RNA sequence: GAAUCAUCGAAUCUUUGAACGCACAUUGCGCCCGCCGGUAUUCCGGCGGGCAUGCCUGUUCGAGCGUCAUUU
RNA sequence: AAGCUCCUUCGACGAGUCGAGUAGUUUGGGAAUGCUGCUCAAAAUGGGAGGUAAAUUUCUUCUAAAGCUAAAUACCGGCCA
RNA sequence: UUGACCUCGGAUCAGGUAGGAGGACCCGCUGAACUUAAGCAUAUCAAUAAGCGGAGGAAAAGAAACCAACAGGGAUUGCCCUAGUAACGGCGAGUGAAGCGGCAACAGCUCAAAUUUGAAAGCUGGCUUCGGCCCGCGUUGUAAUUUGGAGAGGAUGCUUU
């Protein structure tokens, strides 16, 4: 219902384009921790997969 | 209905009230010197005020948001010298 | 170590007998209030944590839930008969559990309970 | 020229802002309200099931007390209250959901149409927390739920459910995933052209 | 459940809808005064978890405070400053609590929950007669609210050795020269 | 006093006892 | 980049068939109301006392 | 100090206070302990005579 | 004359031009009191006046703030 | 039932002062309610009750194309 | 109304807050000792603090961002002794 | 035309509240310099003195996001000891705790997170013949139950008012 933050949407665009390394680096820069970056990439990835299934 | 008349009155009153009453150069220096690249520039441009509606909104509210949407970025004495030399006229 | 104003921050102990007699009167007043009851609640036998004092044992804060259940004293009724209950402590050893159960059983055997009103 | 009061000016400015700003989909579907006929029929059924007021409730309590001095079934009534209705929807006990369009903390409702959609219970958004509070005997209510009604109106309950879930649900379902606004007037167009 | 959903919104407060709502409400707060009265909170879930009650005697006040440096930093938080300004405004009420509601590039916005000690519903309710008691006069001024405890370091552990029992009291206790009768 | 505490003090009151020597 | 995109209902596209909570329904939802029972009893007390 | 000296100079009576204590130092009532309690003796001695245990602690 | 009579403290310390007393600060609600002048504190501290009511409070406290009359009193 | 008595639960309590109708360096100047006396429905003088601020609850009044409707 | 026992049923736990970078202040304490200010900004087999070379972060112990609470403690001030 | 709902205001309307004082002890903000280092600048003095705000008879703190590596302890608080140890430092001057142990005292709890939903069962005010009648608050949530070394719901059979 709420949507995505600007950085979350940026990482979504990066993951859709396939720049996984760039998305991980951007998430780390925005969050400050490798574990948080990995986790956020994980939720965003399942969101992308769920959107693909829904479409 | 469309609100055009009421917007006209509000803008006229705002104009009557108005009648009655370094950061850029720092970023340019950081881009010129081998410190920040294009990707870093867009990464820093994704700010909290990104996607700010600016065309369909009333002038007074846009002026208020422009007054109160300024983020404080670090500045440098080199940038201050550059802006002083740029502003220095004939 | 007299760099500061120990003159303004020196506090003496001339009231030692006064505090002693005041504490005695306070415990006497507690006894007068709880006239037939003991002044202090029963406390369990616990062990000193550090390695330097392992072989020595002391008094704890309150009895464990498992110890109370084994001794047959309800949790809600133990504080009313004067048994300290500590929910944080855990037994972690049959030796300590049995020791506290024996202590609680001795308390039961030495306790007389009056029938409400 | 003439000077308007501060709060009046602010309030008109707020309506101008709401009609100018680009609206996220939740507040947009909040803007999209249903039609007069559906509102009237729902209000008819809801009035036939309006909750008992305090006077007649105390009267029936005194009735029962005097009967004790000198046999019923479950009361069916409209359920009201944000938390009660959202729990009812989560437990799928609700047959129809009605949502006020003007809840001034709007976050209280943003998730409610979506949860209704996923749960399956038909939902609609009506004009007036005042009408909700008059359906109940209060001043205002945020959400109104119909769970179960008596035998005589099974038919009209089902007919109203089908009518809403087709004629408002599909109509505002084709277009509810977009952003609203874009109501710029003539002066707005000229100002944007000059800018 | 609605309060849980609101808590999730406040968690993802940077999302689109919440950003829009905070934008509009920030404009409204700038248009209103520095200090003003709310009968109903902007974030009811946060108010409820902080202790706001739908009772006669509970009020919310929304306050904007200037943000930034005082390179000497003002050790009192903006939350504490807002609570103190609320205290001088309505000295009659008691500051139950406070919570951040919005922020801008010049002002930060807080909503404070206040309780009336002279209303007999508050006197009767045995969960609030504690703040009815006279010991809680100007808790914001004595630093007894949540921001006060956070700034005073009232926490347990070796990380808080110097402040767990009061900074000045600990200093005095460590710097008293105690002399007994039998030395 | 609160209803919960009232019920607790009603059903589990402070008992009057003695410990034998 | 499209600034303001249409929302995709990835999660709500799937209708959930079953209620969330497995907590058993209490007896009070199938037995009459003891709250009104106690109120009626109090009213009877008041009527007897006049 | 000036306050004490003003009480010195004024022809106002000194308000002597009685030795009132919050807690009674001796038990009272028509119970066995109250009837058999000895005021002059201390707590330990009174509990010795009663036959009960005063302190459960070490 | 630089100073005049002050309403509050009654001494000739009211500066004429500034209309502010140098001893108590009449315009300010708070009475001036500085910790570096203990002599001033003891000069204008409680106990230097008459104690209209603070001298009557302690007897009432001793009697327990009792309200009423002794029984059988005319 | 004395006392420059003791106790003290009941009263009186001038002007100021956090100081509160305005002024304050004048025993001055105001407005609402009531009374009194002196030619008195009109004039005069005096007296009693009153009139600070911010806030909370309640009562009342008002404003707002903010907003809902209302042909059964 | 209340305490329990059992279970082919459930068990919600605090967000511009943690955290990262940074300036100031403070401490015996850059695992930043604690705090404040600015930018970014969380998680749900989660989080915090510790133990440990023992072979991979194994193991230990607690749940932060809501609140109340007498007693042991200080006392050049008040009423007295 | 009318009547709501929301918001914003007025009333010499009704009921209350805040000033100031005191400040020995207490809780915060803010915050020096002299001196020492035989000169002096970091440091020290000092997280003190002055200044500002806020209570009580005590205040504050307080029931672990604790201590610990234990054969475990178990809210907070004060004394002795730890100890001039650890640790830090123009490694000069110097600064300087804490766990544990012996004691004094010892008391545990309220919430937000749930649907009473077979019945807002809750509360403010004024009107009283003082017994019960209204008005209003409130569903954007007041009663009862519940707070994670827990609990709820059923069954179950004991025991308490
Ligand atoms: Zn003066």
């Amino acid at each position: 219902v709420a949507g995505l933050a600007p950085y979350e949407r940026r990482v979504i665009e990066l993951l859709r384009n396939g720049k996984d390394k760039r998305a991980r680096k951007f998430s780390k820069k925005k969050l400050g921790t490798f574990g948080r970056a990995k986790r956020k990439c994980e939720e965003l990835q399942r969101i992308i997969a769920e959107s693909r299934r829904a479409h | 209905e469309d609100g055009d008349q009421l917007e006209r009155e509000l803008d006229a009153m705002y104009e009557h009230y108005k009648e009655r009453k370094a950061e850029a150069m720092t970023l340019a220096h950081q881009l010129a010197t081998g410190e920040k690249t294009k990707a870093d520039l867009i990464d820093e441009g994704y700010n909290k005020y990104a996607f700010k509606q600016k065309e369909g909104l009333p002038d007074w509210f846009l002026e208020d948001e422009a007054k109160h949407d300024k983020p404080i970025k670090p500045i440098t004495k080199e940038a201050a010298q550059a802006i002083k030399e740029k502003l220095r006229a004939l | 170590h007299f760099r500061k104003h120990w003159q303004r921050r020196v506090r003496c102990h001339f009231d030692q007998p006064g505090k002693k007699v005041t504490r005695r009167l306070a415990r006497r007043a507690k006894a007068a209030a709880l006239a037939p009851r003991p002044v202090d609640k029963l406390r369990p036998i616990v062990r000193c944590p550090t390695v330097k004092y392992n072989r020595r044992t002391r008094l704890g804060r309150g009895f464990t839930l498992e110890e109370l259940k084994a001794a047959g004293i309800p949790r809600l009724l133990a504080p009313t008969i004067g048994i300290a209950v500590d929910h944080r402590r855990k037994n972690l050893s049959e030796e300590s559990l049995a020791a506290n159960v024996q202590r609680l059983k001795d308390y039961k055997a030495r306790l007389i309970l009056f029938p409400r009103k | 020229m003439v000077k308007w009061p501060e709060y009046i000016r602010l309030q008109r400015q707020k309506k101008i802002l709401r009609m100018r700003l680009k609206v996220p989909p939740a507040i947009a579907q909040f803007q999209y309200t249903l039609d007069k006929n559906l509102a009237a029929q729902a209000f008819k059924l809801l009035n036939k099931y309006r909750p008992e007021t305090k006077q007649e409730k105390k009267e029936r309590l005194l009735r029962e007390a005097t009967a004790i001095k000198e046999v019923s079934k479950k009361p069916y009534t409209v359920k009201y209250g944000l938390n009660h209705v959202v729990g009812l929807i989560e437990n799928k006990k609700a047959s129809l959901v009605l949502i006020a369009n003007d809840v001034d903390p709007i976050e209280l409702v943003v998730f409610l149409p979506a949860l209704c959609r996923k749960m399956g219970i038909p939902y609609a958004i009506i004009k007036g927390k005042a009408r909700l509070g008059t359906l109940v005997h209060k001043k205002t209510a945020a959400v109104v739920a119909i769970t179960e009604v008596r035998s005589e109106d099974k038919n009209e309950l089902a007919k109203l459910i089908s009518a809403v879930k087709e004629g408002y649900l599909e109509k505002v379902e084709d277009t509810r995933k977009r952003w609203g606004g874009g109501i710029m007037g003539f002066k707005a167009q000229k100002r944007e052209e000059k800018r | 459940g609605a309060l849980k959903y609101l808590e999730e919104l406040s968690k993802k407060k940077q999302s689109d809808v919440v950003r829009f709502l905070l934008r509009v409400r920030c404009w409204e707060y700038r248009q209103l005064n520095v200090i003003h009265r709310a009968s109903r909170p902007s974030r009811p879930d946060k108010a409820r978890r902080l202790g706001y009650k739908a009772k006669q005697g509970y009020v919310i006040y929304r306050v904007r405070v200037r943000r930034g440096g005082r390179q000497l930093k003002y050790q009192r938080s903006l939350r504490a400053t807002a609570e103190e300004r609320v205290g001088r405004r309505c000295s009659n009420l008691r500051v139950l609590n406070s919570y951040w509601v919005n922020q801008d590039s010049t002002y930060k916005y807080y909503e404070v929950i206040l309780v009336d000690p002279n209303h007999k519903a508050i006197r009767r309710d045995p969960r609030i007669n504690w703040i009815c008691n006279p010991v809680h006069k100007h808790r914001e001024c004595r630093g007894l609210t949540s921001t006060g405890k956070k700034s005073r370091g009232l926490n347990k552990g070796h990380r808080f050795n110097k402040t767990r029992a009061g900074r000045r009291k600990t200093w005095k206790r460590h710097n008293t020269l105690s002399l007994w009768r039998y030395r | 006093v609160l209803e919960k505490t009232k019920k607790r003090l009603t059903h589990f009151p402070q008992r009057k006892y003695a410990v034998k020597a | 980049e499209d600034p303001y995109p249409d929302t995709v209902e990835w999660f709500t596209s799937v209708e959930e068939k079953m209620p969330l909570s497995a907590a058993p329904e209490p007896k009070r939802r199938f037995i009459p109301s003891k709250n009104e029972a106690k109120q009626i009893m109090k009213l009877v007390r008041a009527i007897r006392e006049g | 100090r000036e306050l004490q000296k003003r009480k010195r100079r004024s022809s106002r009576p000194t308000i002597r206070m009685p030795n009132r204590r919050k807690k009674a130092l001796n038990p009272a009532g028509n119970n066995i302990i109250a009837k058999s309690w000895n005021k002059k003796e201390t707590l330990s001695q009174n509990y010795t005579r009663f036959g009960l245990v005063a302190k459960l602690g070490k | 004359k630089t100073h005049g009579l002050c309403r509050r403290c009654g001494r000739r310390s009211l500066h004429n031009q500034k209309k502010v007393c140098a001893s108590c600060g009449y315009p300010a609600a708070k009475t001036r009191k500085y910790n570096w002048s203990e002599k001033a504190k003891r000069r204008k501290v409680t106990g230097t006046g008459r104690m209209r009511y603070l001298s009557t409070v302690p007897r009432r406290f001793k009697n327990g703030f009792r309200t009423g009359v002794p029984k059988g009193a005319r």
